[PDB]
RNA sequence: AGGACCGAACCGACUAAUGUUGAAAAAUUAGCGGAUGACUUGUGGCUGGGGGUGAAAGGCCAAUCAAACCGGGAGAUAGCU
RNA sequence: GUUUAUUAAAAACACAGCACUGUGCAAACACGAAAGUGGACGUAUACGGUGUGACGCCUGCCCGGUGCCGGAAGGUUAAUU
RNA sequence: CUUUAAUGUUUGAUGUUCUAACGUUGACCCGUAAUCCGGGUUGCGGACAGUGUCUGGUGGGUAGUUUGACUGGGGCGGUCU
C-alpha cells in the first residue's frame, strides 16, 4: 500500500545524484496523509488515504467518487 | 482547498458565498454538521445562486450556537443527578458525556467528540464549576450541581 | 527474615536469601495459576532482540490487581506469598462477598481489614483514594497516571514516588530514579508504601541467581573483536577507545527520549 | 566424534516436503524447476 | 539447602607415552576434572552468510569455517603468468 | 563454570560486588520495507550497555584532546520569507 | 540617519490557549460471549510529536574504494624539471 486512493499515485523510482553526482538509489516517497472525513449520506466516519497536495484532489473531484472506490475494495469500517 | 462556506460565526464565516481558504477549515471541521459545499467545479455557478434562497433560513439554523454563548457565559446550576458511592464517591461521575448532551446551553449536542481536559470534572456530590466547550474554539465556565441517583 | 549463608565452599561465600517463616513451602493453588512461558528474548522475526535476556526457570504468572481499588468489600488475607514473576510479595487476598484475587502486596496486610474506596472511608494502608484528598509527607502506593490508566508507578518490592509538594492544581512528587514530575489531583493512588521491603537485602553472591532471573551473562567490549563489537581491542586488549554499545550509542551519553506525548507532566528529568 | 547427519525425518518434513511450500509462490517455484528437469524424486519425503 | 568435594554409571580431554602412507572426524592406554548442577540431556521447533548466534576464539553455522552451498550474471577482469 | 571441534583450556572469558551512564515504560535497545513484537507484561529494591573484578585497606591532581550529553542573553549564517 | 512615540500598511517570527484536525503496544462498549483489525466513546496529549518535500550542520555506528615509480631485489632512505 502507501496508495493515494484518490490519485491512485504510489512511491516511484529516482536517484539522488549527490553533491559528487553520485548515483545511489533513495526512492521517492508519497507524504500519504492517512486522514479521516465524514459522509452527510451515510451517517458516518469513513477514512480516505491522502497525500500532499491530496486535499485540493478530494475537493475538485468529490469526496463520492473516492468513496466508491473503498467500497470496491471490500474492506470494512 | 476551497470549498463555498455556509457559516457566518468564527474565525472565518461569509454566510454561502466561495471564499476560499485553509483545508483544516474546509471539509473536516464543517462537514460532520454539514456546513460546507464542496468548490468542485460542476455545481459552484447553481451554489452561488441557491444561497439568495437560503440563506434567512440558514441564518437561524446559525442562532444554535449563539443560545450557547447566551447562557453559558451567564451561569446557573445545570442539575445532573449520577450515581453516588456511599459516601457521596462519584465513580461514574459527569466527565464528558453528560457535559455534552443534557446541558441547557441549546439543550442540544455539540459532537461529543475528542476534548482536551487536563485534569478531571466532579469527584464528589454538591455543586462544583466545570470548563466546558460552549463552542469548538471557546472554552467557559458553566457551573454544575450535582445529585444522587 | 533474612538467612546468610556459612562460607562452607566457594561460590556459597556471599549467597543470601530471603525466607519468612509464614511462606507457603508448596506450589500455588493451579486451576488459578494463569501460565508465564518466556519468549528468551526472541521476537516475530525468531530472532534474539533484547540482548543477554534467555534461559532459567519457568517462573509463573498470576495476573495481579495493580490499583488495589475496591469500594468497602472486606478481604480475610488468605495467605502472603513469594511471586516468582516480581520483586514484590503477592497476597491472595479473599474478599467476603466470595471474590478470590491475586492483589499486590501494600504496607497492609491485617486479617478481615478492609479495602475501601471514596473520601471519608479509607484510611487503613492499602485503602484507595483520588490523590487530591491524601495528605502531604505520603509515600503512596501504585500511581494512576493519567484517570484510568492505573497504577503503573512504584510496583517493585519497597519502592514509592513520594508527595513532596501540594500546591496549586497539581499535586509534586519525587521518584527513586531522581525524576520529579507534577501529577493531577483527580488521579487514584492508594496509602502506604509498597510491600515487601526486606527484598533490598539480596546480595545473590552467585551469577546463578540472574540466570534463573532469565538474565543471560554478558561480555566486556574491549574484550570482544573490533569486527564482532564496534569498540573491540587488539593484541593484549588495548582498552583506550571511548566507550560504545555493539550499536554505536555513547553509553556514558545520550538523552534519547522522544516520548513527547506525556511530557507536560516531567517538570524535571535525569540529566547527564 | 559425533558427525553432522543423525536420525529425525521430523526436521526434515516442514522443511522439504509439498502442500505448505505450494501454499507459497516461491516454494511452487523449486517445485516448478525440480519437475521441469524430469527429477523423479520431488520432494524425497517419500 | 548448597553455581562444594573423591567418584563410577554418564560426559569431557589439562598432561604424558604411542600414532602421524593411524583402526581414528586426536583416537587409544595411564595420570586428570564436571556428575546433590551455571552438570549430564532425549523429543518437537526456530533465526540464513560480513546474516545469524557467541559466559569472546574475529568461535560455529549439512564429515567444512578470519568468509556456507547452489543456480544465473560469466567467456568477471588481468594492466599479469 | 566458558574457551580457537584438532595450538590455550589459562595469565584471556564469566560472575556477585564495585564505579559510570541511559530509561518513567508506546522505555533504553533491537531486528523487521513498516505494521509490528521482544524487553515485559515485568518496570527504578526494575531493565539495557559500559568499565572494573569476591573479600580487607583504598583510589591524590587534571576534560586539555577523544567520543558524547546540555543550556542561554546575542553578533552573523544554508535552505527560506 | 540613530534611538523612537503615535500609528497607516503587507509579509516572516513569537508567546499563551481551544478541540476541531491529528496522536493513542490508555481504557470501555460494539461488530463478536474473535486479546487482531476497524469506527465510536471515554482518559490524556494536540495543531505539537509525527511523516514527506526542500536544504544546511554533525556523524567510521555502517558499507564500497583508495593509499607511487625510480631504486646494483628492496623495505626505509634520498630524489624526480
Amino acid at each position: 500500500s502507501r496508495v493515494c486512493q484518490v490519485t491512485g499515485k504510489r512511491p516511484v523510482t529516482g536517484n539522488n545524484r549527490s553533491h559528487a553526482l553520485n548515483a545511489t538509489k533513495r526512492r521517492f516517497l508519497p507524504n500519504l496523509h492517512s486522514h479521516r472525513f465524514w459522509v452527510e449520506s451515510e451517517k458516518r466516519f469513513v477514512t480516505l488515504r491522502v497525500s500532499a497536495k491530496g486535499m485540493r484532489v478530494i475537493d475538485k473531484k468529490g469526496i463520492d467518487t473516492v468513496l466508491a472506490e473503498l467500497r470496491a475494495r471490500g474492506e470494512k469500517y | 482547498m476551497q470549498v463555498i462556506l455556509l457559516d457566518k460565526v468564527a474565525n472565518l464565516g461569509s454566510l454561502g458565498d466561495q471564499v476560499n481558504v485553509k483545508a483544516g477549515y474546509a471539509r473536516n471541521f464543517l462537514v460532520p454538521q454539514g456546513k460546507a459545499v464542496p468548490a468542485t467545479k460542476k455545481n459552484i455557478e447553481f451554489f452561488e445562486a441557491r444561497r439568495a434562497e437560503l440563506e434567512a433560513k440558514l441564518a437561524e439554523v446559525l442562532a444554535a450556537a449563539n443560545a450557547r454563548a447566551e447562557k453559558i457565559n451567564a451561569l446557573e446550576t445545570v442539575t445532573i443527578a449520577s450515581k453516588a458511592g456511599d459516601e457521596g464517591k462519584l465513580f461514574g461521575s459527569i466527565g464528558t458525556r453528560d457535559i455534552a448532551d443534557a446541558v441547557t446551553a441549546a439543550g442540544v449536542e455539540v459532537a461529543k467528540s475528542e476534548v482536551r481536559l487536563p485534569n478531571g470534572v466532579l469527584r464528589t456530590t454538591g455543586e462544583h464549576e466545570v470548563s466546558f466547550q460552549v463552542h469548538s474554539e471557546v472554552f467557559a465556565k458553566v457551573i454544575v450541581n450535582v445529585v444522587a441517583e | 527474615a533474612v538467612v546468610k549463608c556459612k562460607p562452607t565452599s566457594p561460590g556459597r561465600r556471599h549467597v543470601v536469601k530471603v525466607v519468612n517463616p509464614e511462606l507457603h513451602k508448596g506450589k500455588p493453588f493451579a486451576p488459578l495459576l494463569e501460565k508465564n512461558s518466556k519468549s528468551g528474548g526472541r521476537n516475530n522475526n525468531g530472532r534474539i532482540t533484547t540482548r543477554h535476556i534467555g534461559g532459567g526457570h519457568k517462573q509463573a504468572y498470576r495476573i495481579v490487581d495493580f490499583k488495589r481499588n475496591k469500594d468497602g468489600i472486606p478481604a480475610v488475607v488468605e495467605r502472603l506469598e513469594y511471586d516468582p514473576n516480581r520483586s514484590a510479595n503477592i497476597a491472595l487476598v479473599l474478599y467476603k462477598d466470595g471474590e478470590r484475587r491475586y492483589i499486590l502486596a501494600p504496607k497492609g496486610l491485617k486479617a478481615g481489614d478492609q479495602i475501601q474506596s471514596g473520601v471519608d472511608a479509607a484510611i487503613k494502608p492499602g485503602n484507595t483514594l483520588p490523590m487530591r484528598n491524601i495528605p502531604v509527607g505520603s509515600t503512596v502506593h501504585n500511581v494512576e497516571m493519567k484517570p484510568g490508566k492505573g497504577g503503573q508507578l512504584a510496583r517493585s518490592a519497597g519502592t514509592y514516588v513520594q508527595i513532596v509538594a501540594r500546591d496549586g492544581a497539581y499535586v509534586t512528587l519525587r521518584l527513586r530514579s531522581g525524576e520529579m514530575r507534577k501529577v493531577e489531583a483527580d488521579c487514584r493512588a492508594t496509602l502506604g508504601e509498597v510491600g515487601n521491603a526486606e527484598h533490598m537485602l539480596r546480595v545473590l553472591g552467585k551469577a546463578g541467581a540472574a540466570r534463573w532471573r532469565g538474565v543471560r551473562p554478558t561480555v566486556r567490549g574491549t574484550a570482544m573483536n573490533p569486527v564482532d563489537h564496534p569498540h573491540g581491542g587488539g593484541e593484549g586488549r588495548n582498552f583506550g577507545k571511548h566507550p560504545v554499545t555493539p550499536w554505536g550509542v555513547q553509553t556514558k551519553g545520550k538523552k534519547t527520549r522522544s516520548n513527547k506525548r506525556t511530557d507536560k507532566f516531567i517538570v524535571r528529568r535525569r540529566s547527564k | 566424534m559425533k558427525r553432522t547427519f543423525q536420525p529425525s525425518v521430523l526436521k526434515r518434513n516442514r522443511s522439504h516436503g509439498f502442500r505448505a511450500r505450494m501454499a507459497t509462490k516461491n516454494g511452487r517455484q523449486v517445485l516448478a524447476r525440480r519437475r521441469a528437469k524430469g527429477r523423479a524424486r520431488l520432494t524425497v519425503s517419500k
